[PDB]
Parts: C-alpha cells; structure tokens; sequence
C-alpha cells in the first residue's frame, strides 16, 4: 500500500476485473486487504498474483450489513413440567452437593460472547477468586480461574479507513476498504499493568492451595495458527487477533507481596494485534464468511474473564 | 485562511524591565482535537527563528523562564519578566491550526538607551565618479538614538529630492546608537546642473532641519 | 540532538529550476511530517510545502502550487523540495523544519520545531558584474569637521557577496558599512564609511579595501580629502 | 431495465394469477361476526348481527 514497516505492509493494495450488472462487460477496480486474507498464487515467476485464502476451499458469504454481532444477553427457559435449579451456595468447586438451592422457570442474563484466551462482560464470582476443572491431575483439562474483581482492558484500531462498495453481478454488493484518511499507526489493546500484576499474584495464591508450597510460572501459549496462539474479539465487528506473549510472563514465589506501592503508577502493558476479515468460523471451513469492513475508527472499553489457563 | 497580525511594533525598552506583545488572528485559534496551536517565535540578529512558546503557553525545552503567555479564542500575548541583551531581535506569533501555517508582521526588541543627536557629514563625488554617467552624492548621519532617521536633499537652496535611495544600520554594538546613509543617485547631468549640494537631517530624536553642504567640484 | 542541515542553494534565470536537500540528525526520521518555511525582507515568514511522514500526503502554499514538488527518502534521512518555473520572488532564504509526530500507536499536535539554519535561493540570472568603486571624499566643507567622515560606494556588482574594510580591517573608529541594497538596475550597491581626526586625512593613506567572491573582482580604493 | 436492482424470475408459465374466491375462517374456540344491518357507516354499534 506504501511499502515500509509491517504496520502499514499489513494493507496490499489489489486490483482485479469484475463482472458489472451487463454480463459482457468487465470493470477494472480495486481495493485494499489485510495481508492474512491474501495469499500468493502459484505457477508464476514470485509475481504481483494473488488470491483470496478460502477459493481452494469454499466460498465464504459476505456477511449482511444489518446483521449485528453484540452479544445481547439470553436467558434460558423450562418448558411446562420442567423446573430449572440452581446453586445459591456460592464459592461452589462445580460437582458434589449445593446446601442452599432455589428453582428458577428462566435464568440470568447470559452473555453469548465468544473469544478465546480471556473471556469478557463475563458475571464474577460472588467473593473470592474460585478455579474449576474436571481433573486437575490430568493436563488435558483446563483450568477456568473465575476472577472476583474486573480488570479492565482497553481495545483500539486507529486507522482511519474509509469503505467502499463494489458492485458484483445484477443487484449485490461487496464491501472492501478503500483508503486510509491520514496516518497510519498500529491496532492494539492496553491493560492496567498494576491491576493486572496484582491479579497474577492473587490467581497464584489460590491456584497454590491445589499445588502447596510450589512458586507458579506463566508463560505464552505453545504454538499453532494465529485463532490458536492469539486472544480473540468482534469489537464493534472486526475479528482482532491479539498477542499475549507479554502479558502471560514471569513466576511468583509464595511471599506473594504487594509490589505494586500505593502511590499512583501508570505502567500499560501493550497488546499488539492482527485483524482478520475472511474467518473459518468454529474451525469450521462451510461455516467461513467475510466481515464487511467498519468506516471510521475503533475504541472498546471491556472488563475480562474468568482465565481459561 | 487564517490572518495574524501582531499590536506593537518596536519595543524600545531598557535591559531589567517587563514587556509584553499580543498577537490577533482573524479567526480562533482551537483546533478541532481540543488543543490551541499558537506558538512565539524568537529570531536573533543573523540567525534562523527558534520556538520559545507553544500550544498556547507551554515552554518549549531550553527556553529562558522569564518568557510566559496567555490567551483565548483569536487573542493571545507573550510576556517577557524583565527583557535582557540577548532578548534584542524578532518576534513573530504563528498559527498552526490551519492550513497555511501563518505568521504575525512581527514585533522588534530594542535595548532602549539615551536620544543620542547624529553627528552628520555629506561626502562630494570623488573626480571618477563626477565624470562618470551617473553620480551618487551622500550624507551620513552617526551614532544617533532612536532608529528612525532620513534625509531630506537640496542643492544651491533648491529642493533636490528623487533618486535618494538610503540605508541604516542595526543597533551600535559599542553605545547602542544607529546610523545612517543616504545616496542622492542622479544623472551626471542633473549633477552638474546644480552645485551647493546640501543634505538636511531627519532623526527621531534631532528633528530639527540641520544640514551640511558642499560646493560641486 | 535533533539537528537539520539544509543544502543545495544557488542562482538561476527566472523560469528555472533548482532542488534544495534537507538532511535530518539524532531523531528518527520516519517518524515526522517535515515542512519548508521560507523568509523575505519584504514578508518576514512564509509557508512552503508540508510532507506525510512514509511520503504521501503532500501540501503547499498557494504561490508556489504545483511549480514546485516535496519528496523523502527515509532511507537517507533526506528530504528534498524541487522548485521548478522560478519567479523573481521566490528569491528568498528556505529552512527546513520538524512538524507533527507519529509514533507507534499515537500523533500528537503541530510543530515548526526544531528549525535547520536555511539556504539561499536567487531568482534573476542578469547584469553578473563586479564592483565600480568610488571614494566617498572627505573634501571641501566636509574637510572642516575636527574629526571627519570618510566613505566608499561600492556600485553596480551582482551577485552578493562583497567584503567591503577600512585599510583591510585594520582600522575601526566608528565603521559604518551599511547594508547593502539591491538596486532598481538590476545590481547591489552599499556604502561604507570611518571617522577619523582630519590632519589624518593622507597622512594615513585610508583605503575602502573591497572583494567581489562571485568575479573576484577586488580593489584597494583610497578615499581623500 | 431490472439487471441495476435484482434479477427477476419468469413467473412459471403453469401458475394462474386468477382471482379465485378465499374464505376466511376463524380457528376453533374463535368465532366471526358480521353485521347483517347493511348501508353500515364503518365504525360504531351494528344492530342486527350473525355468527
Ligand atoms: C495504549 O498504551 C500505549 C503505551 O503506553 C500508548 O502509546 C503511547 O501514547 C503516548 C501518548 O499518550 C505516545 O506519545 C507521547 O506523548 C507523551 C506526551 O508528550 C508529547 O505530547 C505533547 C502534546 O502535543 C508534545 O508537546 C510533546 O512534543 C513536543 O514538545 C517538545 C517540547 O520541548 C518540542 O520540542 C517538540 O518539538 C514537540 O513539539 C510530546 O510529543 C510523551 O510523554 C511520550 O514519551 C516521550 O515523553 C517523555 C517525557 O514525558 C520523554 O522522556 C521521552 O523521550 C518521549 O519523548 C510520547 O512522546 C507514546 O509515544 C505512545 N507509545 C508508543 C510506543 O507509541 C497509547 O496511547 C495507549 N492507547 C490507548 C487506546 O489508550
Ligand atoms: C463488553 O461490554 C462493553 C460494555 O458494554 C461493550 O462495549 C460497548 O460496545 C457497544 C457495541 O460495540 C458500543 O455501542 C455502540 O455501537 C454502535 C454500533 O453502530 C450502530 O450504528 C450504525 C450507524 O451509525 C449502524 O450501521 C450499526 O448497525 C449500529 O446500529 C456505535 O455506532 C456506537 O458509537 C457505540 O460505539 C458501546 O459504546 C460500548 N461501550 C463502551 C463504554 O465503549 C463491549 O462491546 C462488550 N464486548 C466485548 C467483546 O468486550
Ligand atoms: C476520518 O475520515 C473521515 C472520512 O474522510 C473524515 O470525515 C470527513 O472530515 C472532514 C474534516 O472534518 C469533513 O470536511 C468531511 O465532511 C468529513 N466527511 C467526509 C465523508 O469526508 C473524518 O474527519 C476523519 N476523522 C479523523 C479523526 O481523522
Ligand atoms: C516458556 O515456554 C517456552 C516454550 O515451551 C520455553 O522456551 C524454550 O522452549 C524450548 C522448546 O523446544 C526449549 O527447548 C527451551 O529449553 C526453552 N527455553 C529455555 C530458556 O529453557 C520457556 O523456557 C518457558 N519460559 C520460562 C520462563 O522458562
Ligand atoms: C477515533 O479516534 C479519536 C482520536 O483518538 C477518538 O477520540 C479520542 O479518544 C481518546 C481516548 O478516549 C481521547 O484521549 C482523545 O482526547 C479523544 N479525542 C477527541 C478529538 O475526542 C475517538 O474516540 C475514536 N472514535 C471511535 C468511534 O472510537
Ligand atoms: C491503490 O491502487 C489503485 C490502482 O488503480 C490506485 O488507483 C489507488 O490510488 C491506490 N490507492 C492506495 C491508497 O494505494
Ligand atoms: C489451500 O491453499 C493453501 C495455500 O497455502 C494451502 O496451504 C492449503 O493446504 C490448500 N488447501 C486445499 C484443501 O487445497
Ligand atoms: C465493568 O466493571 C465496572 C466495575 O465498577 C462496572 O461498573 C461495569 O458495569 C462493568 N462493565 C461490564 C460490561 O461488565
Ligand atoms: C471439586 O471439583 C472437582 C472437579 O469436579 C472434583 O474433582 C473434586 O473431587 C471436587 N472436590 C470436592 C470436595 O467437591
Ligand atoms: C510446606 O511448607 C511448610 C513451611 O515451609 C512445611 O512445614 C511443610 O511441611 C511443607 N509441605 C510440603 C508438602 O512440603
Ligand atoms: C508475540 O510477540 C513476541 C514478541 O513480543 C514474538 O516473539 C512472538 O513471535 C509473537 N507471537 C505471536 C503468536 O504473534
Ligand atoms: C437503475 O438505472 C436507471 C437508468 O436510467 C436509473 O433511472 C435508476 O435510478 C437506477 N437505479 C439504481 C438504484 O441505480
């Protein structure tokens, strides 16, 4: 798009003959794309050819512009001659007996917020910190570590782009971004790194009372593809691929301490983070579908999870 | 567009003592991302303008802190505590809000001192000049205070007025005076026409219609 | 740090061209919008030409649209603007100067700062010529003074610079060199001039000592009563 | 003039737009009403009704 760092080389810039409305007729036109929903065509000389990532796979559907993503909350219902129980003894391991038990015909508001790495908007739990899993002995398992307080994070896409329509056979419309207004610049995330710090050591005095006296590590995820290795969103409806590298790092010993002094501080830890638009839903290659691109720029105050470690 | 333009001209101000410039541009100053991007240029005798004041009033790094400013809207001030030696120069107010980036008419900081009268002196051609197709008679006003100095020319009681082209120094260097020279740049016909060549003073502190003359040749 | 060096000015006919170099020291020079200001004894200071950081996006003022184009090569450090279709007004002294930043994730407000020292650009090719020079005499009624001026004109030369001293420099009681001025001939001109006692008039032989770099044109003239 | 909004269907030659006759009709446990007092103005109380 103008050469450079990998900020601004994450736009190519392509062109391509398109079918008009009158069958005959071909229009040249053009627009830009992230490069992940790009790769390089074969049986050429490493030239200036490329195609889409999904055409040797299935054709993924635009997604309708009226449709909205936003989790908007859910509750679940009983049918006639069924009842829905539920715990309210609290501070509940998630199997055995619950002391305090009450019917419900329909649940809380539940949030369909999908994401992986973090969950977000999620309800906390009720005093302390709690961590659930099927068998802690088997390494198979995950470890839900539900928070008790929200840490808030913070998520931004700071080109300003604009959107262009591309019209496509008799009546249809594709949607592509045409050009940056100004300045280039990276999307990324920004997190308290005071709150968060506290938050690894209060994850790591209780995860210790399963594992008595040991010092606890973190560190990044193993390896895979970028929705293996990488956070997850739709904020306002882009797919934000997120690198948690930085943030999952260092061991806590069992003193536990409150480095963070009570003076104010104002240290962020960065996330940077990719963008996607062709995306195989659920690892799924006939679920897959592009998100039309959003005019303007992005900001998306969040609060986070319950850790899926 | 935005215009600017600058209140005072000359600041003939003694060494220890505070002065102020405002500057007024045609339209405000705010930008659409909520700051206010004026900024006071200083330039020095013989040298490019630097920045002291900026986004309205922050000091820009390395700047004396005698220098401050104020403002809102189109109207805004740079004030000086006490103005010192190397104050002397430029000022320009400047708007980067809009494009064009524009800038004040300018304000000049002068080391005020006593209204020193010129010494004056006029100069005949010399013989190869007064042969020669066109010939410059001059006059010399020296060391005189305030800056604002002319002459006004005659020859044999006759207004001599026309090719009077004239220049004038920065400030004395020495006592912080002026001067001046004046350079009557007529035919050598119209020179050799008229013979008592005289030039009459005009300075802001002698005023008065003194004048030194020569005959031609 | 933060240090601009100008480079590449000189002389040409109107309707000429010329490109004029400005390289860029101790910051990251990917990183900033640079921009041209030019200055005149006639305007005082005036806007030129504004560039993107990565290139492009590019702006100018309106006296010099389009005859003239700004380019980079961060590569270099570099930035150059090239003036084509020079009018007598483009006469002038450029700087170079930093403007707005873009860091990583954010680009704060506008800036002219720093300022490089500038170039010299002159747009008229006619009259190259070395000085005339005459004594501006300390004779007759202007002997009579207890402690005379003397003078010298030096006339018609283009272009700028002359060196103009009394007895080579050696002599320093109230000299006065005034600034020169560009003449309606098309030529620069100015006067000097030195007070001092009047039976020193020959006895010293006064000298207005003058050189001309652009012809080397020089001349040793002495000033008499 | 239609391939700038939407390619149409031909309407299949065997289906008929003929205006054949719909009853409507009320479900179970649900009844219609209708005035039998013609001229009626179209709102206020009919006087002379029938299921
Ligand atoms: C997510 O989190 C990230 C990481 O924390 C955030 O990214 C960082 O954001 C900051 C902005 O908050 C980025 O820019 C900086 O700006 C601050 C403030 O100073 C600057 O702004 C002034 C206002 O216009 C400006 O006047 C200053 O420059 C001028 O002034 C001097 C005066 O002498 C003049 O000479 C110049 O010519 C300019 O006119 C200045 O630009 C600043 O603090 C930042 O670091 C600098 O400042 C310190 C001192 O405070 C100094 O020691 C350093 O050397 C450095 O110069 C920086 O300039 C910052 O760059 C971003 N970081 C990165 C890597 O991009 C992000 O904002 C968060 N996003 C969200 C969504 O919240
Ligand atoms: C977690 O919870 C957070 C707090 O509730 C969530 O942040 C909020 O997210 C919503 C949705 O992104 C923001 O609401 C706005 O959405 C509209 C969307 O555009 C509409 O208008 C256009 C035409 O103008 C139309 O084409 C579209 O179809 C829509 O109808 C924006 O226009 C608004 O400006 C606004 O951004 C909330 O503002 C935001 N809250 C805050 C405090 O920022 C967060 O999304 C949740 N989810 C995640 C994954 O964290
Ligand atoms: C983001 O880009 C849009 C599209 O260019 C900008 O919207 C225009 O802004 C200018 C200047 O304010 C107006 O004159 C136009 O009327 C706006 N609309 C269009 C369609 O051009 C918007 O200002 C940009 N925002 C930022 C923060 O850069
Ligand atoms: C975090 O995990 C990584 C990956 O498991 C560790 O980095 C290296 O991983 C390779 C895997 O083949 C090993 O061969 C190296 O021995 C590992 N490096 C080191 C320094 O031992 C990494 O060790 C883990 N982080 C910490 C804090 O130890
Ligand atoms: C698009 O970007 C602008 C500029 O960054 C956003 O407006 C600002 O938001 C930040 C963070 O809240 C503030 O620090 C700035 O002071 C704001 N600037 C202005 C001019 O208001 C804006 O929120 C973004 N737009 C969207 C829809 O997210
Ligand atoms: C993208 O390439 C097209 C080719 O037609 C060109 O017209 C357009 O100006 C380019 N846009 C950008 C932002 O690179
Ligand atoms: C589709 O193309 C990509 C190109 O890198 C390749 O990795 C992938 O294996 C291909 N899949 C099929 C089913 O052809
Ligand atoms: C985030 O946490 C704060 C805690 O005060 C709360 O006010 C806010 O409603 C929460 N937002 C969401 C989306 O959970
Ligand atoms: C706590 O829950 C885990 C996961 O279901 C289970 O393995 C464990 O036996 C439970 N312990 C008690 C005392 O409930
Ligand atoms: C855990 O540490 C305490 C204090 O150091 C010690 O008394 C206890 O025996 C340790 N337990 C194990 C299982 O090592
Ligand atoms: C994440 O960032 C680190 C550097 O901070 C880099 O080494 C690593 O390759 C990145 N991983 C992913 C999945 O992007
Ligand atoms: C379709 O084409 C005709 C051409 O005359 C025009 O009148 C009509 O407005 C067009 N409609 C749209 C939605 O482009």
């Amino acid at each position: 798009a103008t050469v450079k760092t990998g900020t601004v080389e994450e736009m190519k810039n392509c062109s391509f003959n398109t079918t008009t409305e009158i069958r005959d007729k071909e229009k040249k036109e053009y627009a830009l794309f992230y490069k992940p929903d790009i790769v390089p065509l074969s049986e050429t000389n490493n030239t200036s050819e490329y195609r889409l990532i999904n055409c040797n796979t299935s054709a993924c559907t635009q997604a309708c512009p009226k449709v909205t993503f936003e989790p908007i909350p859910i509750h679940y219902c009983a049918p006639a001659g069924y009842a829905i129980l539920k715990c309210n003894d609290e501070t509940f391991n998630g199997t055995g007996p619950c002391s305090n038990v009450s019917t419900v015909q329909c649940t809380h508001g539940i949030r369909p917020v999908v994401s992986t790495q973090l969950l977000l908007n999620g309800s906390l739990a009720e005093k302390e910190i709690v961590i659930r899993s099927e068998n802690l002995t088997n390494n198979a398992k995950i470890i839900i570590v539900h928070l008790h307080t929200p840490v808030e994070i913070v998520c931004t896409r700071p080109n300003n782009n604009t959107r262009k329509s591309v019209r496509i056979g008799p009546g249809q419309t594709f949607y592509a971004t045409g050009d940056i207004i100004g300045d280039i610049k990276q999307a990324h995330c920004n997190i308290s790194e005071e709150k968060w710090n506290d938050t690894l050591q209060k994850v790591g005095i209780e995860l210790q009372k399963h594992f008595p006296n040991k010092t606890i590590k973190y560190n990044q995820s193993a390896g895979g593809d970028m929705e293996i290795t990488t956070h997850s969103f739709n904020c306002g409806g882009e797919f934000f691929y997120c690198n948690t590298s930085n943030l999952f790092n260092g061991t806590y010993n069992g003193t536990y301490i409150s480095t963070n002094s009570s003076a104010n501080s104002t240290s962020t830890i960065t996330l940077q983070c990719r963008i996607k638009q062709i995306i195989n839903m659920w690892q799924g290659v006939g679920r897959c579908m592009y998100a039309p691109p959003i005019a303007g720029n992005i900001t998306c105050r969040s609060n986070i999870t319950g850790l899926l470690l | 567009y935005v215009v600017m333009t600058q209140s005072p001209l000359s600041l003939p101000i003694t060494p220890g003592q505070p002065a102020s410039i405002s500057c007024r541009s045609s339209q405000r100053l705010l930008h659409s991302d909520g700051n206010t991007y004026l900024a006071w240029y200083q330039q020095r005798p013989g040298q490019p303008p630097r920045r002291l004041i900026y986004e309205v009033s922050k000091l820009d790094s390395g700047v004396p802190d005698r220098f401050s400013g104020s403002g809102a809207g189109t109207d805004f001030t740079l004030k000086i505590s006490r103005v010192e030696a190397e104050d002397v120069g430029v000022y320009y107010c400047g708007q980067n809000t809009y494009l064009p980036y524009s800038f004040g008419q300018g304000s000049k900081v002068e080391i005020k001192r006593a209204v020193a009268a010129p010494s004056v002196f006029i100069f005949p051609p010399s013989e190869d000049q007064v042969k020669s197709g066109t010939v410059s008679v001059v006059c010399l006003l020296n060391n005189f205070y305030p800056r604002e100095a002319s002459v006004k020319w005659k020859v044999d009681g006759v207004l001599k007025t026309g090719n009077s082209q004239e220049s004038v120094t920065e400030q004395d260097s020495k006592d912080n005076t002026y001067s001046l020279s004046s350079t009557l740049t007529l035919s050598n016909t119209d020179y050799q026409s008229h013979n008592v060549y005289a030039c009459e003073v005009t300075h802001q502190g002698l005023s008065s219609p003194v004048t030194k003359s020569f005959n031609r040749g | 740090e933060v240090q601009l060096a100008e480079s590449g000015g000189g002389l040409t006919k109107p309707g000429g061209s010329l490109r004029l170099s400005c390289a860029a020291s101790g910051f990251t020079f990917s990183d900033f919008y640079m921009d041209w200001v030019r200055q005149t004894p006639g305007k005082g200071l005036e806007w030129v030409s504004r560039i993107n950081n990565d290139g492009r996006n590019k702006w100018y003022a309106d006296s010099v649209r389009g005859r003239f184009t700004v380019s980079r090569e961060n590569a270099k450090n570099t930035l150059y603007l090239q003036m084509d279709s020079l009018r007598a007004e483009d006469t002038a002294v450029y700087y170079c100067a930093r403007d707005r930043p873009v860091y990583r994730y954010w680009s704060g407000g506008y800036h002219l700062d720093p300022w490089g020292q500038g170039v010299v650009v002159t747009v008229s090719s006619a009259s190259t010529k070395g000085p005339s020079v005459f004594p501006l005499a300390p004779s007759s009624r202007s002997t009579s003074e207890s402690t005379a001026a003397l003078g010298c004109l030096v006339k018609d030369y283009f272009p700028e610079p002359v060196t103009v001293s009394w007895n080579s420099g050696s002599l320093t009681s109230g000299v006065h060199t005034f600034p020169a001025v560009l003449q309606s001939s098309g030529l620069y001109s100015l006067s000097s001039v030195v007070t001092v006692p009047s039976s020193s008039l020959g006895t010293q032989t006064y000298v207005c000592n003058v050189n001309h770099k652009p012809s080397n044109t020089k001349v040793d003239k002495r000033v008499e009563i």
